[PDB]
């Protein structure tokens, strides 16, 4: 069976370098050409280059002479991206494809801020058929937090608070549900380590 | 002195499948610390497929996986993603598009080439290569996930409509059926279309040559045969075969072509010697098949001369 | 370099009705074009390459066509699961260069919002800061104008609005609205309002809460 797997979310300073890789599992590499694409956020897709693994040979766009560099390595089935002099218009999702089949990203985040677990607050009525509730989730870096409830959800993204991250989610439950029984939210913040629960 | 020669090099099967037909299983490859056959022939074999008996379900569908019961499955990769299998034409030139070599490459040893390229069991210094079977009909490219082509056994497969988990009881054949299909071992060759046979040939006997003339083939086996198809199926039948206790063990499931019980490990060579031609009367409906290779053509125009390998319909 | 100039940026169409994207291409690049299918959060999908074939998979609505410099993806009827970014991309000579990309939307009957208005938590209130969030959720179209209110005059500073993409079952768009104040400018004031202005109504969907209440 074949899989991709990517690298994981990484965060780094401007001015740094990054190397990325994309582990194929059940199949040769060596015959197909490893792809390299780049995406930033809300933006559209942009082609970095491609290797091929058999002869070494990678190609890029004109843009990315100098920033990135694409090898491969048949032995252990893998792709690397490494990219240079790390700049905020390098963050981004970085896929790789075999051939067109495209992997599922590595998130970069390139910044100065350092990593912050985020602080949970409950958003209660205080003082209809049905009730909102939501939980607030300030001062974080960087991206991934994720928020569970225990389909009526709402996920509300993450703007940037000045060098940190603020969201918010909500639900919509029977107004009977609730105060009677406890609604709670989960604040995941992998990067961190913390999931915080507030009832 | 004989003018048929190098005509006549696609016919030394020996020389240019090097392996059985029937089942071949002509080589031997370690996957994860054990030795297992597979097929290992140089040529096509057009017209081949796996028949599955007392079963509706075809050996093209994809093995049983997760909930799915053994006689469920087929013989065929299943199917993950990203899909390697089944592939068409179309997705492996373009998969491969960058690749100048295999992207050229004839749809057979292209299909050959893709299944190769499949890792067995995560076994990355393995030299074990999946056979397939390419579909001229759909263009597909089908990998196969077992490489085993016989199990026949009044006690090494279950026949029953409520066992559904029991073992596969088939065989190899060339059934209708199968008319579009071809058996690509990890080993056929580039130029298959110039050193291996391919069309039947009309106007044609295979014969000997022997001082000077195409002689007879000294021994022959006579069997009625009403069109050119049911003497390739004959002579299929009888040809070289790689094929082998009271029951099916493990041990008896290696030696099969077997490599995995349920996505765990399982824990001989005729070398294309066999009964791998066949002169077709056309007229008296008798195919005559016979196991040294020819070296010559008889011009008799009630023949047509045919070869295990060689496609079950097509006359050139 | 090739531009693949994609066109057009933004397609709203209901479900049902004919997408037509066209990607034209700066220089020729025969029958080597691909079009990708990036649902929201996911990797792009090879739907179509070389052109007019259908990879495996691919449902029959999806189709492309042309050769040289004109392409074209036609999805012949979309269904709401549809709902994607659309990319071209040209393999014919490297750079291989993608096309801008298409955002669908689905359109649908206009809903008003629900809103519902919060107070800071004890949680942040004793810590420095004190957010009023207001959810404008489960509208249609995205067009919504929210205007805050502390003691009857209108605040502009302060405050931060994002809007979600659109739901994947009820295609509705919805958004927070969070005021952020110091600790001790928000107890220098009592009424807290957030004004929905969408076109549902004529008057604004005001939601509001004094400080004193509670």
């Amino acid at each position: 069976e074949v899989q991709l797997q990517q690298s994981g979310a990484e965060l780094l300073k401007p001015g740094a370098s990054v190397k990325l890789s994309c582990i194929v599992s059940g199949f040769k590499i060596k015959d197909t050409s490893m792809h390299w694409v780049k995406q930033r956020p809300e933006q559209g897709l942009e082609w970095i280059g491609r290797i091929d693994p058999a002869n070494d040979n990678s190609e890029y766009d004109p843009k990315f002479q100098g920033k990135a560099t694409i090898t491969a390595d048949t032995s252990s089935n893998t792709a690397y991206l490494q990219l240079s002099s790390l700049t905020s218009e390098d963050t981004a999702v970085y896929y790789c494809t075999l051939s067109h089949f495209w992997g599922q990203g590595t998130t970069l985040t390139v910044s100065s801020a350092k990593t912050t677990p985020p602080s949970v607050y409950p958003l209660a009525p205080g003082c209809g058929s049905s009730v909102t509730l939501g939980c607030l989730v300030k001062g974080y870096f960087p991206e991934s937090v994720t928020v569970t409830w225990n389909s009526s959800v709402h996920t509300f993204p993450a703007l940037l608070q000045s060098g940190l991250y603020t969201m918010s989610s909500s639900v919509t439950v029977p107004s009977s549900t609730w105060p009677s029984q406890t609604v709670t939210c989960s604040v995941a913040h992998p990067a961190s380590s913390t999931t915080v629960d507030k009832k | 002195g004989n003018p048929w020669t190098e005509y006549m090099a696609k016919y030394d099967i020996e020389e240019v499948h090097g392996s059985g037909i029937r089942v071949d299983l002509g080589e031997d490859a370690e996957v994860a610390g054990t030795q297992y056959r597979l097929p290992s022939g140089k040529c096509p074999v057009f017209g081949k497929g796996i028949i599955i008996e007392n079963s509706n379900t075809t050996f093209l569908t994809p093995v049983a996986t997760g909930n799915q019961y053994l006689k469920d499955g087929g013989f065929a990769f299943p199917p993950t993603e990203p899909l390697m299998s089944p592939m068409t034409l179309d997705e492996m030139r373009h998969f491969y598009k960058d690749n100048k070599y295999v992207k050229n490459l004839d749809e057979l040893t292209l299909c050959s080439r893709h299944a190769g390229n499949m890792i067995p069991d995560n076994d990355k210094n393995s030299n074990y290569k999946y056979p397939a079977v390419y579909d001229d009909k759909d263009k597909k490219c089908h990998i196969l996930y077992i490489a085993a082509q016989e199990n026949n056994g009044p006690r090494y497969c279950n026949k029953d409509e409520s066992k559904r988990n029991s073992m596969f009881c088939f065989r190899p054949a060339k059934d209708i059926s199968f008319q579009n299909y071809t058996y690509l071992s990890k080993n056929v060759v580039d130029n298959w279309e110039k050193v291996c046979p391919r069309k039947n040939l009309q106007n044609a006997k295979f014969g000997l040559w022997v001082d000077g003339n195409c002689e007879d083939i000294p021994h022959v086996n006579e069997f009625p045969a009403i069109d050119l198809f049911e003497c390739n199926k004959l002579v299929f039948e009888l040809s070289a075969s790689d094929q082998p206790e009271q029951h099916l063990t493990d041990y008896e499931k290696i030696k099969e072509g077997f490599k995995n019980k349920n996505a765990s490990m399982i824990k001989y060579k005729s070398h294309g010697k066999g009964y791998n031609w066949g002169n077709y009367n056309t007229e008296t409906q008798k195919c005559e098949i016979f196991n040294v290779k020819p070296t010559c053509l008889i011009n008799n125009s009630s023949y047509i001369a045919t070869t295990a390998l060689s496609h079950p319909i097509e006359v050139e | 370099s090739i531009v693949m100039t994609q066109t057009p940026k933004f397609l709203p169409v209901s479900a049902g009705d004919r997408v037509t994207i066209i990607c034209k291409a700066s220089q020729s690049v025969s029958n080597d074009v691909v079009w990708y299918q990036q649902k929201p959060g996911q990797s792009p999908k090879l739907l179509i390459y070389y052109a007019s074939i259908r990879y495996t998979g691919v449902p029959d609505r999806f189709t492309g066509s042309g050769y040289g410099t004109d392409f074209t993806f036609t999805i012949s009827t979309v269904q709401v699961e549809d709902l994607a970014v659309y990319f071209c991309q040209q393999g014919f000579s490297s750079p291989r260069t993608f096309g801008g990309g298409t955002k669908l939307e689905i359109n649908r009957a206009d809903a008003a919002p629900t809103v519902s208005i919060f107070p800071p938590s004890s949680e942040q209130l004793t810590s420095g800061g004190a957010s009023v969030v207001c959810f404008l959720n489960n509208f249609y179209p995205k067009d919504i104008n929210v205007k805050w209110k502390i003691d009857g005059s209108e605040r502009q500073n302060g405050v931060l609005n994002s809007w979600t993409d659109q739901d994947s079952k009820d295609s509705t768009y919805s958004m927070s609205s969070t005021l952020t104040l110091t600790k001790d400018e928000y107890e220098r004031h009592n009424s807290y309002t957030c004004e929905a202005t969408h076109k549902t109504s004529t008057s604004p969907i005001v939601k509001s809460f004094n400080r004193n209440e509670c």
